[PDB]
């Protein structure tokens, strides 16, 4: 007999077991979640454990098939999943050496103290808000100063580690580690290999670029009202200055910030408090959007089995909005849900990941995944979007009649997601760029921070407001290099988002800037994006995008005609000062 | 009727005969096949149908006279940990014949590795439990499973009806039908006395 | 006799009150007639002398 059927059949006793032993893991760890206490945390780990070296002995036993007679395709993506060897490629001695740079550099980042204050609220909730240049200053250069002074020493010898697991794996750095899954291979013309998200990426941040700098220009000319003294009209934003103390999001500055002050935000909360509603009723509002786009009805045993509602103090239990899945259908909500129309959109958030993982739970176990790590939190934010518009607040009836949306009421909109997504584009570019530059070498260990300092100048138009060296790294001091994560994923999760609200509007037959687009009872809106659900991981994302957008790469268009009154409003304010931003000036 | 009129069934097939026509119909004799089976297959089972049942645990035959009746059993036989008490096979080296049944337990093999007594590599143990917890979703959720067959022969029928009998009445001019007798008259009471018999 | 009513065909005691429910049909069914298939099954015209 063939390979194919030897490869079949091992993968078929891999599945029944995979699903079984998974579930197990996942119930101790949603009674965990469910009651965060010990034995409870006992439960979870074993099964965790024990899942781990289950999944560790069967790819180990899938290296003995030769993956290249294998023609089902599906078979050898299994194989392509399983066999890969991740960290148990590396000697021992290296595996446990990283592996203790790993948890002491993620410990470091969860327990830094700034004197003195903790990250968490103590400088975050500064740097939103104080508005001081000598407050800002010392929050800002202090926890490079305190906590980086940490990070650094160990991010250097972490890289090393990474690369060495890259080149084993066959990778041709650790970015290109994260860039392995954008890839597709062994395809006629959907074909994408690793190196191909470099491209594209760069192509596409290239052509965002002037909005963002009508944005900061717009930005640095209106906050000089707040920072007069500080900053220059032609130069550079001061990293501290900007709402946050990395500076990844403007989204702070928005109240000193719009146009159009004169003209509040679109909201419905005060008729849903009002009417009562009593989250409960926000889950089943939110299951009859859903059934208004056509997606079908929550199942019987989540709505007992889920947690939609705080616990109070008599179960102690951390809550943040999570989609759970945990396999023989077993679906399930935790939120600590409340009357807001964001725990509203944040409940289609996370219903939509329960979408996802519904509609490919049809495949088998290792393709019940999304086709990229992307577009699982775009699938996720499309539902919010679309349920988000006035439209569909008048067709809730929560918004009455009287202050319908208008440009000044858009544009003040608009300029709080600019202020949250465009002007965090350029800064995920930079980190994940940054980090193919570590990873690939092209800049030694000592070159890190004066790298950074020049292309914060081009990527983000960011400047050190006081030097620091290579006792210091403001990336090392971020979440995405202290707990090793891809990071793109922010990138390409908003032009996936704004893409698939092209193809979705455009079904729904949609009407001027896509601001006012509803996708509710556009059934056919909705079914052409199930149909993407459906596969997944099993079909290249290639063919996915191609399915729901037609475009077979990546495009960023769709998020201009998103922003694009606003757009069109930075150029008519622009001119207030300078347009854009000068690389050659910092405040000292 | 009482199975007919139940109202308590998730699903109810008939082959060869429509299931009305039932009372109204005798047999040779009739026999029932019963099992348990995650509702997730449920579906496999009909004449014409492949699948895991199908094909390597109880298969039908595509002239099936008969019945199929299921209902979700969760409620008696799910369990918190799982019920693992029932089996089904995974693998067997060729498909089972129509009310087929073989309980052997002999490994299973895939490409060229003879098992030589063991399990490995391509050699595994051919059966699989369900694992039936009451958080599991419908489709994992367990059904019991009956089906019905009917035998005709060349042999007298042995189950049948039931009849319906119907009040008497008297001394009018009136159709009868008696005992499979059938005739018409008037009905008076008489004092001969038959044998016990007659 | 020629009949071209299309209501409901009950197939059981349960009452289709007209709903296409359970046990309850269509009373018409259309013919597979693709060019290849078995002759049994391609289409005969036929008429009739009275
Ligand atoms: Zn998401």
């Amino acid at each position: 007999s063939t390979i194919e059927e030897q490869a079949k059949t091992f993968l078929d006793k891999f599945n029944h077991e995979a699903e079984d032993l998974f579930y197990q893991s996942s119930l101790a760890s949603w009674n965990y979640n469910t009651n965060i206490t010990e034995e409870n945390v006992q439960n979870m780990n074993n099964a965790g454990d024990k899942w781990s070296a289950f999944l560790k002995e069967q790819s180990t036993l899938a290296q003995m098939y030769p993956l290249q007679e294998i023609q089902n395709l599906t078979v050898k993506l299994q194989l392509q999943a399983l066999q890969q060897n991740g960290s148990s490629v590396l000697s021992e001695d290296k595996s446990k050496r990283l592996n203790t740079i790993l948890n002491t550099m993620s410990t470091i980042y969860s327990t830094g103290k700034v004197c003195c204050l903790l990250l968490e609220p103590g400088l975050n909730e500064i740097m939103a808000n104080s508005l001081d240049y000598n407050e800002r200053l010392w929050a800002w250069e202090s926890w490079r100063s305190e906590v980086g002074k940490q990070l650094r020493p160990l991010y250097e010898e972490y890289v090393v580690l990474k690369n060495e697991m890259a080149r084993a794996n066959h990778y041709e750095d650790y970015g290109d580690y994260w860039r392995g899954d954008y890839e597709v291979n062994g395809v006629d013309g959907y074909d994408y290999s690793r190196g191909q998200l470099i491209e594209d990426v760069e192509h596409t941040f290239e052509e965002i670029k002037p909005l963002y700098e009508h944005l900061h220009a717009y930005v640095r000319a209106k906050l000089m009202n707040a920072y007069p003294s500080y900053i220059s009209p032609i130069g550079c934003l001061p990293a501290h200055l900007l709402g946050d103390m990395w500076g990844r999001f403007w989204t702070n500055l928005y109240s000193l910030t719009v146009p159009f002050g004169q003209k509040p935000n679109i909201d419905v909360t005060d008729a849903m408090v009002d009417q009562a509603w009593d989250a409960q009723r926000i889950f089943k509002e939110a299951e009859k959007f859903f059934v208004s786009v056509g997606l079908p009805n929550m199942t019987q045993g989540f709505w007992e089995n889920s947690m939609l509602t705080d616990p109070g103090n008599v179960q102690k239990a951390v809550c943040h909005p999570t989609a759970w899945d945990l396999g023989k259908g077993d679906f399930r909500i935790l939120m600590c849900t409340k009357v807001t129309m964001d725990d509203f959109l944040t409940a289609h958030h996370e219903m939509g990941h329960i979408q996802y993982d519904m509609a490919y739970a049809a495949q088998p176990f290792l393709l019940r995944n999304g086709a990229n790590e992307g577009f699982h939190e775009a699938v996720g934010e499309i539902m919010s979007l679309s349920a988000a518009t006035p439209k569909h607040l008048k067709s809730i009836g929560l918004l009455s009649p009287d202050f319908q949306e208008d440009n000044e009421t858009e544009i003040n909109f608009l300029l709080k997601q600019a202020l949250t997504i465009v002007g965090t584009l350029p800064f995920t570019y930079m980190l994940e760029k940054w980090r193919w530059m570590v990873f690939k070498g092209e800049i030694p260990k000592d070159q890190w921070m004066k790298k950074w300092w020049e292309m914060k100048r081009e990527i983000v138009g960011v400047v050190e407001p006081v030097p620091h060296d290579e006792t210091y790294c403001d990336p090392a001091s971020l979440f995405h290099v202290s707990n090793d994560y891809s990071f793109i994923r922010y990138y390409t999760r908003t032009l996936y988002q704004f893409q698939f609200q092209e193809a979705l509007c455009q079904a729904a037959k949609h009407e001027g800037p896509l601001h006012k687009c509803d996708i509710s009872n556009s059934t056919e809106a909705g079914q052409k994006l199930f149909n993407m659900l459906r596969l997944g991981k099993s079909e290249p994302w290639t063919l996915a995008l191609e399915n729901v957008v037609g475009a077979k790469n990546m495009n960023v268009r769709p998020l201009l005609n998103y922003f694009e009154p606003l757009f069109t409003w930075l150029k008519d304010q622009n001119k207030n000062s300078f347009v854009g931003w000068s690389t050659d000036w910092s405040p000292y | 009727s009482v199975l007919y009129n139940s109202a308590s069934f998730s699903t109810f097939k008939c082959y060869g005969v429509s299931p009305t026509k039932l009372n109204d119909l005798c047999f040779t004799n009739v026999y029932a096949d019963s099992f348990v089976i995650r509702g997730d297959e449920v579906r496999q089972i009909a004449p014409g149908q492949t699948g895991k049942i199908a094909d390597y645990n109880y298969k039908l035959p595509d002239d099936f006279t008969g019945c199929v009746i299921a209902w979700n059993s969760n409620n008696l036989d799910s369990k918190v940990g799982g019920n693992y008490n029932y089996l089904y096979r995974l693998f067997r080296k060729s498909n089972l014949k129509p009310f087929e049944r073989d309980i052997s337990t002999e490994i299973y093999q895939a490409g060229s590795t003879p098992c030589n007594g063991v399990e490995g590599f391509n050699c595994y143990f051919p059966l699989q439990s369900y694992g039936f917890q009451p958080t599991n979703g419908v489709g994992y959720q367990p059904y019991r499973v009956v089906v019905l067959s009917f035998e005709l022969l060349h042999a007298p029928a042995t189950v049948c009806g039931p009849k319906k009998s119907t009040n008497l009445v008297k001394n009018k001019c009136v159709n009868f039908n008696f005992n499979g007798l059938t005739g018409t008259g008037v009905l008076t009471e008489s004092n001969k006395k038959f044998l016990p018999f007659q």
